[PDB]
């Protein structure tokens, strides 16, 4: 229950649970398969 | 082949024409109309003189020279002389009414100079001598005559310094208030036309006065070489939708 | 009774909270509303109605001149004013425009700028009117000024002229009191070709100048105004 | 909703940016008349702007002060601040009432908060606690005389008792006579040559008297009441040009005599940024 | 919910959201189209 | 879920462990790619490290001190703490700022919690009860000048009075100009030779000026206030390396000079254990 | 009036609870948010990037 | 609520301004018997009238 | 919502929006229409 | 235990709120009502009847 107007007012947000790292931690361009051959 | 431009207000028994006009402002965009029931309060049934009253009168010419500062009149006070409008006036308890103001100065296409024409509805006037010093009756009550802003500081009466608008505001913020220019390269008249604004449904005529027209240069007079250096200033107004209650005696007002 | 536990912040007064109250004056009937022509909503709606700016500011007491901007005939490719668009502050800053933007924080927007000219009808004059995008100085001659927003006017039977400051903006909001880095320009006017006057007429003219915000306009974050102030409480 | 729309070059005959301002009108120019622009999204209502919001918010209108003593022998108990009261009235201390002056009828009901804090100046073992009433003495009511008159039964009058250090909070119907408040009034109260003019003949209210409920400690205690006011369901009718010089009355428009240039001087040209 | 029984107890009343500035910026009586010509 | 699958014995031409780490990028490898495993179940979210969970418990931001005292004669009241004013910011107090720099740009709204204690150095006879007013003084607005100017009438800026001892709490929406705060700002305000570098241009938000609202007792009284900072309804973008030495002012991101290694040297070989 | 009864704890600040609280400035509208690359949920995920251990240690 | 109704001229057999107070009674004359009136309405109860409210507080 | 349970412990009434007058401003025994003559 | 916030005016008694509160004496029966004639409801009903004005004032 919001006892409150604003939405600045209302509690913590709540777990993103959206969590993917490939952003940081596989920005190549061609796609890595693991198992194949890094360089070709 | 109707232009902005010109036009014509019959009211009553009087017509004016202007041929070249600069449209008309209707103040807040409502229009003069009646007391509604749903609004009233006093039971008395009111009066409708009608066009005996709602017709247009013309208060004596003003000169505008190179070193005007402005004018200033009060509504219904303007009138409290013209006609049967003015009896009505002095003889109801209460009054209401809405008005036509046409303001006109006609000049040359060689002349140059700009009046602004506003109507400020409860115009409340600042004394000058400062701390709480109160503006006598007779001093916001001029009659047709009006306040000459360019008169001395008289005692009790208002202060006429143009750039604070008589009350601690500054004339270039009047835009706020329903109004239009006179300039006379575009211009020769200003029609204003203003419905009855007040926080009661009718009010006395004669203790408050609800709006102040005021006439002020603003570009200065500039005639062509070797020409009078003044043009008058004429200013003619018409009570419109006129309603009068609660007569009897006649009233007796200070001066 | 039912077991309740109080957070911080109890007991606390905060000017801007909203809650209810019981009434002092129970059953008591307000008078009835009646019908008054003029009701305001939003102070935005009030922005967009234009009043005039003391651009002339030059004078040394408040003065009805101080609105007169003035033209001489005859000049050519020469600067006729300029001002920066610091809005909070200024030229701006007594408008009913600057004295309300005073109110909040940060704006954002367009801005309406015009000029009404008030010269003898037999005369005839062109002027350009630059808006300079902040990163640049205010400019030093037409040729800098033309090469920004701008508009040649050309002065006639109309006669006001509507200049648009439209928002050219990094970071959407700006400081309403003057800042760097959200500095907003500049606005110059320069004659086009020259104000010419009629035979038999003689002298300065000038140009009235007015500012109102475009239906654009965004102003956020109310604060208290720098523009009143009072030592002791008045009393009657 | 769009803040700009995509508008590109234009060679008309149609010429939105010249106009006749003698008209008395302002017309809607915007950006895409005179420049060529792109969409744009306005990402904002205006809500903050709403007049419920601009008065909306406590102001402090008043600070008073009342003390603790002895009142045995004291011939006049209003002039020891054995108690006091309040001319009621909102355009005393100025901040809200210049936001207030942009409008010339406003209609609200009010809410208070009275906030009371004491101090001892002078040598006292002990900070005692001290309850405060403050009562609304309407005008035909009479007026107390002393600190613990029969007035202060109150048996018809609203009145709140709190503590010192705590806050009082209730809320008033609009109380006014008409339709609206006058922000300003162009009037007097009757056709006589001598009364005065002004608001402060309409906005008539009487006051609230406050006294301390509490007999005297062996110390003195100064009380110090600061009332704040919030305008709730606020309606208001007619703007007007903003104050520019500084304020001298309560209820008078009159500006104070060789007062300062409001606009500031360029240092420099016309022609100067 | 309400907890006290008069209006005037009430909190702050919600976004007008009304707005309207035309009898503010074009009280004039007859029409002005944006474009067309001011005076005719 | 499962935190390991059971995988056995391999003899492949497919080899998941040698890669290029030229590339960037960290290839997902996983203990069943190099030894035997057994299944096993994560039993676990990642709840606790969520952004919104990291940045968002309360930590200190500020401590300042006002007193409450005689101010006859007192010339320059900010100079004697009569009142005291925090060019509000958060990268004061270091805990949070590391915390926060662990990103470049970070929106969320502030949760505030003031706590206000006081304390009596010399002989009182007892402890007042002082209420303090904080108000928000953002830019623009005018500064107090005294600790009772009209300013503190607050008529447009939120301001609360809570009472020393106690706390005040309220929390205010996302105030930054742009779309994100910036943690980080590798610019200038404008194209100067000599202006200042960094974010204590952009990251601009005026102060918060405290008072106590209480007149003078017969002793003095120092209150102390610490000012907290939730954040709440985060959103982070583009992770950053930790801050490795110590900071020496607001918004740079300058360390101090002969600073002392920061990696811990071995006692013994690279061979060591 | 409806009767209640405070616990234990009444007026404590805990810096890790997670409530209400009335906004300082009703009404107001925050800036729009544009897109960034690069937003960060849990630190889990940054984490798994690897960087560059000083194992040789020994200056 | 009408407060007053309309009322216009009246030349009448039929006088209720005329009454014998003897009798003990308060007959209910109103503005509209004995002069022209107009409609107006009440816009008002009688709320704070009540004997609740008048001994309530 | 009551939270007590005797009714002494309830709030103010509530407005009789009674209203009737004649018994104390005509307490006639034979009726007296206004507009009829007082005493016939 | 729910979590509560008190606002300003808490612990004050306005002598015009109109609210509940526990009854001292619980269980009581309060004599039965008989009919009297002559219950006013509003001041409104009274001030209609008409009383005497000392207009000669004069003693
Ligand atoms: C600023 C210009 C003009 C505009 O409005 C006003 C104005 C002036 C006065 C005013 O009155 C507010 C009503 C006050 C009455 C409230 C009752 C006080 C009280 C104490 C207790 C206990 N219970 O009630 C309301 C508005 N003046
Ligand atoms: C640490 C690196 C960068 C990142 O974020 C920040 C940063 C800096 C400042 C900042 O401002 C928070 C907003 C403060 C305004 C709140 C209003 C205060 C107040 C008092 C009262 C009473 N009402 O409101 C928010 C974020 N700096």
């Amino acid at each position: 229950i919001n006892y409150y107007k604003d939405a600045a007012s209302t509690s913590s947000a709540g777990q993103s649970l959206s969590m993917d790292p490939s952003k940081f931690t596989e920005p190549v361009k061609d796609l890595m398969l693991k198992g194949a051959p890094a360089l070709n | 082949g109707y232009s902005d431009r010109v036009q014509q207000i019959t009211l009553g028994n009087s017509t004016i024409t202007t041929q070249e006009a600069a449209n008309a402002v209707v103040c807040y965009a409502e229009w003069p109309e009646y007391l509604p029931d749903v609004d009233a309060s006093d039971v008395n049934k009111t009066s409708k003189p009608d066009t005996s009253v709602c017709r247009f009168y013309t208060l004596d010419s003003k000169t505008w020279t190179t070193g005007s500062k402005g004018w200033c009149w009060k509504l219904p006070d303007a009138l409290k002389d013209m006609g049967v409008f003015g009896q009505n006036m002095f003889f109801h308890s209460l009054g209401r009414s809405g008005y036509t103001v046409h303001v006109q100065c006609n000049a040359t296409k060689f002349h140059s100079g700009c009046l602004l024409v506003v109507v400020i509805p409860e115009h409340q006037l600042a004394s000058h001598e400062g701390g709480n010093v109160s503006v006598k009756y007779t001093f916001t009550h001029p009659g047709e005559r009006g306040i000459d802003l360019s008169s001395a500081n008289e005692v009790g009466g208002p202060v006429k310094d143009v750039l604070y608008n008589m009350n601690g505001t500054l004339l270039g913020n009047l835009l706020i208030f329903p109004h239009q220019f006179i300039n006379l390269r575009t211009n020769n008249t200003a029609t204003i036309v203003i419905p009855y604004i007040n926080s009661v449904p009718i009010d006395s005529m004669t203790r408050h006065n609800n709006v102040s027209l005021m006439v002020i240069p603003i570009a200065p007079l500039t005639v062509p070489t070797g020409a009078t250096p003044s043009l008058p200033i004429t200013v003619t107004i018409a009570p419109m939708c006129t309603e009068f209650s609660g007569i009897r005696s006649k009233s007796i007002v200070p001066q | 009774g039912l077991p309740t536990t109080t957070l911080p912040g109890s007991g606390q007064f905060l000017t801007t909270d909203d809650r209810q109250s019981p009434s002092a004056l129970p059953n008591y009937e307000p008078t009835p509303r009646i019908h008054i022509p003029g009701k305001v909503h939003n102070l935005l709606e009030i922005i967009q109605v234009d009043t005039l700016i003391p651009m002339n500011n030059t004078h040394t007491k408040d003065e009805v001149n101080s609105y007169l901007i003035p033209l001489n005939a005859n000049r050519q490719n020469e600067q006729v004013f300029g001002t920066n668009l610091f809005i909070g502050d200024g030229v701006f800053k007594t408008t009913l425009l600057g004295e309300i933007v005073q109110y909040y924080t940060h704006w954002s927007g367009s801005l309406r700028f015009s000029l009404m000219y008030t010269g003898p009808a037999l005369s005839s004059a062109k002027l350009i009117l630059a808006y300079t995008p902040p990163g640049a100085r205010g400019p030093q001659d037409r040729r800098e000024a033309m090469l920004g927003t701008h508009v040649v006017w050309d002065i006639g039977l109309q006669s006001t002229i509507v200049m648009t400051i439209p928002w050219t903006s990094g970071v959407q909001f700006r400081y309403t009191d003057p800042d760097t880095y959200t500095s907003a320009g500049f606005l110059s006017c320069w004659y086009q070709t020259s104000l010419i006057l009629p035979p038999e007429t003689t002298g300065q003219v000038y140009l009235l100048s007015f500012i109102s915000a475009c239906p654009d306009f965004k102003l956020r974050l109310m604060k208290d105004t720098q523009t009143i102030s009072q030592t002791v409480a008045l009393t009657e | 909703t769009v803040a700009s729309i995509s508008s590109g070059p234009k060679h008309t005959q149609k010429v939105p940016i010249l106009t006749a301002n003698e008209t008395g009108a302002t017309m809607p120019v915007l950006p895409s008349d005179s420049i060529e622009t792109r969409t744009t999204y306005m990402h904002f209502n205006g809500s903050e702007t709403d007049v419920e919001c601009f008065l909306g918010r406590a102001a402090c209108v008043h600070v008073t002060e009342i003390q603790n003593k002895d009142a045995t022998g004291i011939d006049n108990h209003r002039e020891a601040k054995l108690f006091n009261d309040w001319k009621i009235n909102l355009s005393s201390l100025v901040q809200l009432r210049k936001k207030l002056e942009l409008f010339t009828y406003v209609r609200f009901d009010s809410e208070y908060t009275i906030l009371a804090t004491a101090s001892q100046p002078d040598s006292a073992n002990y900070s005692s606690n001290l309850v405060v009433q403050a009562m609304y003495v309407p005008p035909g009511a009479p007026n107390p005389k002393e600190w613990d008159d029969y007035t202060w039964q109150s048996a018809s009058n609203p009145s709140v008792f709190f503590k010192v250090g705590d806050t009082s909070r209730f809320s008033v119907p609009y109380v006014g006579l008409a339709s609206a408040y006058n922000c300003f009034y162009d009037g007097y109260s009757h056709d006589d040559a001598e009364t005065q003019y002004g608001i402060t003949v309409l906005n008539h209210m009487g006051s609230m008297a406050f006294r301390i409920v509490n007999e005297h400690d062996e110390h003195k205690t100064l009380v110090k009441i600061r009332v704040y006011h919030r305008a709730k369901h606020v309606e208001a009718w007619i703007p007007r040009a903003p104050r520019a010089l500084p304020y001298t009355s309560i209820g008078r428009t009159n500006y104070p005599k060789n007062t300062e240039p409001v606009i500031k001087k360029r240092k420099g040209d016309i022609k100067s940024y």
